[PDB]
Formats: C-alpha cells, structure tokens, sequence
C-alpha cells in the first residue's frame, strides 16, 4: 500500500471538516 | 486555534492527527499514549445527528507532523488502525459527556525526534496540576476562527483552567465531572481557544515534580470558538482513566 | 511507557520551549 514515493496519491490540499464539537448550543450555524 | 502561534519542531510529539481516507480531509486531533495506542474524542468518529460514524477502515492517522498539509518525508508516519474504542456511555445527545475514544495502530510506531508519547496523569498530578488559574496547552490544526482560516503548521496555545461554578455559569449546556473548561476570562485582556478540526486533541500539563509532560485534557467541546464569556471544554483524561487502562489491558498493550 | 512526557527535542537536549515558563510561572505566581 505505501513505502515512501508512492505517498503522490497523497493530496496536499484538503478542507478541515466541519466539526461538532463546536456547534453545540450558542455555537450553531446555518 | 485561535489566538495562537506556530508551533515549535519537536515542541509536541504526541500530536496525532486524524485524517479521513475519502474524501481526504483533516478530521481531528489526538494523542499518542504508547506505540500501539492513541487517544481521540469520541465525537471526531460518532456523532449521529451529522450521520458521522467512522469505522477503521475509513481512517489514517499521521504522526510526527508539523506541517498540515506536506507529506513531511523521513520525519511523519502514517498508520492504519486495527480498532476503535468509544467509551460506552459517551453522550452525543446532550453535552458530549465521557467524549473519549481509543484507536489501535495496526503495527507499532517507531519513535523519534517527532514522535514521543505523552503520559497519562496519576491521582497526585491530577489534584496537583487541576487547579483554577493554573496553565495548560492545547495543540491543534484546527481552524484560526469560528466559522478558510486553516494554519499552515501546527498551532499551539496556553490556556488557564478555569473554576467550575463559572464554567457552570457560563453555558446553559449541563456541565459534568467527566469535563473541565479552560480559556481567560473577558476582563483577562489575554485570550485563545481551540476550534473546529482540534477536537480530539490533546490539553497537556509539565508537571514540576519530574518534568515530565501528563495529558490532562481532550479538546471536546466549545459553544463557538474564543467568544468573550465562552470557555472551551476538555474531556477530564484522568477521571476516565480506570476506561482506558480496562481497554489496554483488554485489547493489547 | 517509562520515557512517556519527556521532549527528545526538549527535555532530553535540556532545552526548553519558548513558552512552557508560562505554564510553570501560572503554577507558582
Ligand atoms: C456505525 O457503522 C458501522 C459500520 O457501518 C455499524 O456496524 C455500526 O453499527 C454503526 N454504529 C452505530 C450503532 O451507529
Ligand atoms: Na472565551
């Protein structure tokens, strides 16, 4: 699955998830 | 983070981060505890109300980094898991209480410079160290805001514990043992939180006794992040302590 | 582990972190 150079499938340009942990009560968002 | 800086190389080698397969995005942080083993929140892998329940297929984890986005060769390693552990009665319905999470690496990770486990709190460091106005850090490539806004390197920032009648007081959200809450306060003039994507991460103490770093905390929950009168919240690690060590003991150290 | 909390880069060089007095200064003052 992996070694070393094959690590270009690899993407180095990715969101952050939306995270829950933060929305809760006053933290909600539309 | 916010309100924080770049971290330092090496300044954190216990910092885990959890990233998802496909798509491939940041999902969390976490802690490495020993070569096999790492600590995460329960609500970076379940959370019912988004349809979020990750299996260990869906999952890498990537140790060692600084960076949030290079593949940093000869210095990072990527793990597959073998298991996932929620804690049984963590509550996604409510306030996220007992918002722990076990992940075993399918093969040891070799340490290094870059990646060092951090130790788990005693009964006499955590009433030593747990103590209102008393600091701790948070690292993280959670977001720089309340929501791009994401770091480029890993960020880190210290934060002071904060009394549990004010940390009661100030959220609606019923407040439990199993948390505590740390941020400055709004007359403070300091500030910082953690934010989206450093959930799961790890709120860490250098205890004087034996210099050794002892994760107190998991960044669990927050309502936004670095608001005025707002505090964020940690999973209480040695409250849940007897958990983890049933796990490990269990399922393989 | 018997070397957990203990900073290759840190601890172990007996270097400290531009910040970690912080944390020991809010314990002591
Ligand atoms: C989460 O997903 C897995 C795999 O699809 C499934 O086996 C498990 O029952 C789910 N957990 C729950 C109860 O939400
Ligand atoms: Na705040």
């Amino acid at each position: 699955e992996d070694y070393a150079a094959i690590e270009a499938s690899l993407s180095e340009t990715f969101n952050t998830a939306a995270d829950p942990g933060r929305r809760l009560g006053e933290g909600s968002k539309p | 983070i916010v309100e924080g800086s770049d971290a330092e190389i090496g300044m954190s080698p216990w910092q885990v981060m959890l990233f998802r397969k496909s798509p491939q995005e940041l999902l969390c942080g976490a802690s490495l505890i020993s070569d096999r083993w790492v600590l995460t929140a329960a609500h970076c892998l379940l959370y019912p109300p988004w349809d979020k329940n990750f299996t260990e297929n869906d999952l890498l984890v990537r140790i060692g980094k600084h960076s949030r986005t290079r593949y940093e060769r000869n210095i990072e390693k990527i793990s597959m898991l073998e298991k996932i552990y929620i804690h049984p009665r963590y509550n996604w319905r409510e306030n996220l209480d007992r918002d722990i999470a076990l992940m075993k690496l399918k093969k040891p990770v070799a340490f290094s410079d870059y990646i060092h486990p951090v130790c788990l709190p005693d009964r006499e460091t955590a009433a030593s160290l747990l103590q209102a106005g008393y600091k701790g850090r948070v690292t993280g490539w959670g977001n720089l805001k309340e929501t791009k806004g994401q770091p480029s390197v890993l960020q880190v920032v210290n934060l002071p514990i904060v009394e549990r009648p004010v940390c009661k007081d100030s959220t609606r959200i019923r407040i439990t043992d199993n948390m505590f809450c740390a941020g400055y306060k709004p007359d403070e003039g300091k500030r910082g939180d953690a934010c989206e994507g450093d959930s799961g991460g790890p709120f860490v103490m250098k205890s004087p006794f034996n210099n050794r770093w002892y994760q107190m905390g998991i960044v669990s929950w927050g309502e936004g992040c670095d608001r005025d009168g707002k505090y964020g919240f940690y999973t209480h690690v040695f409250r849940l302590k007897k958990w983890i060590q049933k796990v490990i003991d269990q399922f393989g150290e | 582990e018997a070397d957990c909390g203990l900073r290759p880069l840190f601890e172990k060089k007996s270097l400290e972190d531009k910040t970690e007095r912080e944390l020991l200064e809010s314990y002591i003052d």
